[PDB]
């Protein structure tokens, strides 16, 4: 309803808004289409421009600021000006920026204030993941290795953390979303989808590192079969370890509901807990679209095989 | 389901009516349905503010309007259907009949079918 | 008639190209 | 002599038009297949085994029970699941069906009638050596009883609710544990119980 | 005889149509249900459990209010969100509905009247044991209101605004907090208050 | 003088047109060809080297066996897998054929009559230096076969089942191993033996 | 497919014939057929506790029916090609003929068709 | 026709269905779309529920089990009532439970007789493959182990070997099915390719194990060009290893053709050996799909190719 | 008119998706 | 109606796979 740009207002030229996120996602990403006469073009938006949008949030319902990025990328066409944006918060600077660090056996928490410390990223007080993870050194990017600590942090027990941007860096454990919204009252369609695909039933742990770790750990072996795996990292260097690592990998394969919603819960997020029936799901990605209709589709699964699968 | 009981309300003499115990006289399901439906009947909307507002009837405000007979017909089934029809043990309300006896003075006629009314089918594999 | 083919062709290829960028 | 009949069963009705419908009744019958053409040979036609949903439309007018209530009734017979039973004597038609499209009018003159134009459509039932399963299984029984001298709870659920040994359903109602006694061999004459759905 | 009433509710206005509806008023009904073919059995009908929007579409003319302003009343209604009450009395049609299309126009004679060709949608809300919320919520009140002998803020919240506890929501406007003392407990007769929204 | 012949064959029936076909009767041939355009040459035209299904269709009436039961019969007709042969006589049409869509009407007079608008498709049998097989294969025998007095099984399995050799087929139904001695050289005159399919 | 025979049952006598050594009088697998199917005709529907839905037929609660002549014949008709049509043997059951000989006392015939009536195509590769 | 399930017969809920395989799939894969009225959501078919389908074969004409498998995944719609599964025969389990092996110079029927041992594994007498593998060990999937060491025997002049689970596991042959189907006769329409973009004219071995095993074998130098790959297994420790390594990689590139049959042979599946004009050709893959007509679509090639991609 | 999009591209994601989990 | 589904799906395998063969 209001894109404040640097300074102007363009929420006078949009066709329509696409919010969507994935639990894995780089970062949340608005993709604003617009037309471009001769008045958007003078401003001459560029890439690296600063974008808020500003909607009445389903909450209390007053203005508040669902989006705050900055423009990726800009693509213009010419024969119909058509001006399309491809706006992303800045967790995709993390994810380009590479750079090596060397690790000592600590949390993921300070591992994320010294990756803040060092580039500079604000950042709100950061939870206290918990965790101990052990020593390792990194070359990927700053969000990979941000999701990298955050995985082996969810094993060994640790909750599931999800950092997303907004102004300043947060640190966003999965199920702790203020409303847990009831989806069915605005249901168009669902899927409900189960599958045996990323079934895991039993594991068989190798240790590449001493404390000789070995030990399998089969959870429903009588049920569903064994469904093994073999897990052969390095970072389990303990028995606890290993048994945790183990039982933050069973579940019962996918298990995941393909729900469209008819109206545009605006607050929802990746990784938010919401309803649906009397159960309730872990948000794995959202896809709202704020054309003149506002629309909401969303992907919610239960919380093992997200362990599972995205940690 | 599973909706209960509650007191007799004898409307004709606007008390509750009481055993020689003098407890008072409990009802079955269907009775308490049948006093609710004459209450929420009797209970205009909007005004009484110890209720909703999916309670109640607006009746006696339609007396004032200056909608014409017919009109004022299908105002009366629309009203006494919607009032009715909030309960969950009803089914359907129909069957309206109106005789307006004099000139300007009305009698109108409704039945009330419970969800206990349905037909079921007889079938099993 | 035949622009259905380019248009959902266009929309295919910037789908797929789109989810590979933001999961990579 | 042409007449129409439309018995339903979920509302035990049985509505017979007043008026013949109008200018003719059609019903068409169409083969399922699919053509199929081969390499230098050319088209081919493939039987499909199932068979068509066929409909039967016609237009009549409901003259001065009244036409509001008549429209009425049929309106709601519209959005009834459980299927009606259309039975037209001189055309010769007879079997189950449904009605897809429902619609009156009011004429300038003539406001009392009701102009109808109404359309059906074949019903056929989804079911989950020995005797073929082809019969239609549209009967229908009020949703209380009231138990007869010689009832016992397993013939009240074979007569009233299929296989026989859903009497249990019956039992654990509350309200039928209520009025029943604890023990369910033992049944009086006399007193309401609730089938189950 | 047959009038149409359109009550609107957002504007309090009660518009009554000065001529009736011309050559004919229809509607039609057409039952949820989409066919379902399965091998070597043919199609299916399954029954969809929802109701449909239906259509009731007529045309006028205005006769020498002014037929201008009629026209423009039904266009500035016709972007109205909240729903009109459409009444037809002879007919029998009750409910609420809002205007899909609206047209009018001038005849090279007459052309004082104006030919209108309207159209309505039947009107669904949504609301996003214990007793169904069935009732349409369709009532209308001032953004202003006086404050009664007998009002308490937290009456006034009911009345005014639903349940009750929104009268924070009244109190926490700059205005009534000016016109309303510090303490909510206790207000006064003829001081205006603002609900919110 | 013209007339119209429909001889099935599963049902040995041969059912004549009380009454020609109406107006006219009509019937189209399209060659099989699609074109292709070159670069700086424009379009061509190539031959395909299939033939096509054409239809024939006509409509009829059915005067006062009864039009009931021969549209029964016709309908009946419609379902079947088998080919008929249609043969008309003054415009010199002759081959197999099958119904794709029929249907009768009742008009508001002449209410015994039944007129009848039918459509027929060319019929081709897919078979799934030497004589080339294009014998249509529509004769028919009845399921059940009283054995003659020169008749060996060999014999009976070439003229009732084709090949000869599949007189197995015959012998190993359980009836057959029964009515026939356990010698299958040796048969009898009148007993009853059953080929398979 | 795999259908067996019965014993005989005289419906004139209502009696199983029986031979001379006291056995019941075995019948082929088509007589055994025919013997069923007079019985389903004769069987009411859902009356008689000890069979299935499938089972029975519905002509004698017909006869209390107000529906007309031809009606009543068109139900005559589905009633006994529904009863009939349920066992595997049969193929199809037609040519209903009626006759209403006295003004209101019906005589009718129907025919059944057996699936070893079906007619077979005579070719092979 | 009939789709037993565990007790019912779902066959009169089912718009239709389609068998499909490839020749390096998973599983024999049938996915059967139903409608879900009240009767069918009665019965609440879950995940892990054993599918039997059953149909007039084309050979005898008579009722056999064409596909016996178990339910992999079950997706329902609830706006439309359309219950959909995907069938699969449990080669599937196989695919999923990973284990590790050490395994000494031996051949592969011992090998797969030895994980069927392992993992009680119902299995027919399994052919002998005959040729003699180097000593591995190996980490991934159960079918993927199976999968290489069939691989490692059709190098070294061994025969094309799959296997196929139906009730109990077995060693299928590629050019050992019964009947060789003619498809000419019902062929609605083809596409012969031919290519050669997988093209074998040469090939360089380098030996990474001793019997210094080095060579080349280029087959049709002068005709197509030399084509050239060069071989680094360590499996190849022998010269007649490299030799008929060599020999079982050379071909004329890719020689395909994409059948479409508007009558569906029921009994066809993947490696089955099929005519199509005179030539004859391996199904590479095959897809039935059995709607109110039924109808099949292949995909058949010739065996140099298919042991040059596949194995 | 429009519901092509979205049937085919659902079509799309399933072919692909299917053709990933049976091939790997 | 029913062909544009045969003929876009295979405009997008031939695409993609012509893709893949080409930069790979």
């Amino acid at each position: 309803k209001i894109i404040l740009n640097g300074k102007y207002d363009i929420a006078n030229f949009n066709e329509g808004i696409t919010l969507s996120e994935a639990i894995d996602g780089v970062a949340y990403k608005m993709d604003v289409s617009l037309v471009e006469p001769k008045q958007l073009k003078d401003i001459n938006i560029k890439k690296g421009d600063k974008i808020i949008l500003i909607d009445i949030a389903y909450e209390s319902k007053k203005e508040e600021t669902i989006f705050d990025g900055v423009v990726w990328e800009t693509r213009r066409s010419e024969k119909s000006k058509k001006l399309t944006l491809s706006c992303r918060e800045r967790t995709v600077y993390m994810e380009e920026s590479e750079e090596q660090y060397q690790f000592k056996e600590n949390t993921a928490t300070q591992r994320i204030e010294y990756y803040c410390k060092q580039w500079n990223i604000p950042y709100y007080n950061l939870a206290n993941t918990g965790k101990k993870l052990a020593k390792v050194i990194h070359k990927t990017n700053i969000l990979d290795m941000i999701k990298k600590d955050l995985k082996e942090t969810a094993t060994k027990g640790g909750d599931l953390f999800r950092v997303r941007m907004d102004n300043k860096l947060k640190l966003f454990k999965l199920g702790t979303n203020a409303n847990v919204y009831k989806l069915d009252s605005i249901l168009e369609d669902a899927n409900f989808t189960s599958s045996f695909n990323d079934a895991v039933t039993s594991v068989k742990v190798l240790g590449k590192s001493k404390d000789p770790i070995i030990g399998t750990y089969k959870k429903d072996a009588d049920k569903f079969g064994t469904l093994q795996k073999i897990k052969q990292d390095e970072k389990i260097k303990n028995a606890k370890e290993a048994k945790k690592a183990a039982e933050a990998m069973f579940n019962s394969g996918e298990e995941t509901i393909s729900v469209d919603c008819a109206v545009d819960i605006n607050r929802i997020r990746a990784g938010d807990k919401v309803s649906l029936k009397s159960k309730e799901y872990y948000v794995i990605d959202v896809t709202h679209t704020l054309d003149s209709r506002p629309k909401m589709k969303l992907n919610i699964g239960s919380l093992e095989y997200i362990r599972r699968k995205f940690y | 389901l599973d909706l209960k009981g509650s007191f007799l309300f004898d409307f004709e003499k606007g008390e509750f009516v009481k055993n020689a115990d003098g407890t008072l006289k409990k009802c079955d399901k269907v009775q308490a349905y049948k006093q609710w439906c004459q209450k929420a009947i009797l209970t205009p909307r909007y005004k009484k503010a110890a209720y909703t507002n999916i309670y109640g009837s607006e009746i006696k405000d339609l007396i004032a309007s200056n909608l014409s007979q017919s009109a004022k017909e299908l105002e009366i089934t629309r009203l006494i259907k919607e009032t009715i029809l909030v309960h969950p043990y009803t089914k359907e309300v129909g069957e309206f009949s109106f005789n307006w006896l004099e000139n300007s003075r009305l009698v109108e006629y409704e039945f009330d079918v419970l969800t206990i009314d349905d037909e079921n089918i007889v079938i099993d594999g | 008639k035949e622009e259905m083919i380019q248009e959902l062709l266009s929309q295919v290829e910037s789908g797929i190209r789109e989810a590979l960028q933001d999961i990579g | 002599v042409i007449d129409i009949y439309l018995k339903n069963e979920k509302e035990k009705i049985d509505f017979h038009f007043p008026v013949n419908p109008q200018d003719s009744l059609s019903i068409k019958k169409e083969k399922r297949f699919e053509t199929v053409d081969i390499v230098n040979l050319g088209e081919f036609d493939i039987k499909k085994e199932g068979e068509k949903i066929r409909e039967i439309s016609f237009k009549t007018f409901l003259p001065n029970k009244n036409p509001i209530e008549v429209v009425a009734m049929l309106e709601k017979w519209v959005d009834q699941a459980e299927p009606l039973r259309l039975i037209i004597t001189g055309f010769g038609y007879n079997g189950l069906v449904t009605i897809s499209s429902f619609s009156n009018t009011q004429t300038a003159g003539r406001e009392e009638d009701r102009d109808i134009e109404i359309t059906f459509r074949t019903y056929r039932e989804l079911k989950i050596t020995d005797l073929k399963d082809n019969r239609p299984n549209t009967q229908t029984k009020s949703k209380i009883y009231t138990v007869k001298a010689s009832d016992t709870l397993y013939k009240i659920a074979k007569n009233l609710l299929g296989k026989g040994s859903r009497w249990p359903e019956i039992y654990n109602i509350p309200e039928n544990k209520k009025v029943i006694g604890k023990n369910p061999n033992i049944i009086k004459k006399g007193k309401l119980v609730i089938p189950s759905k």
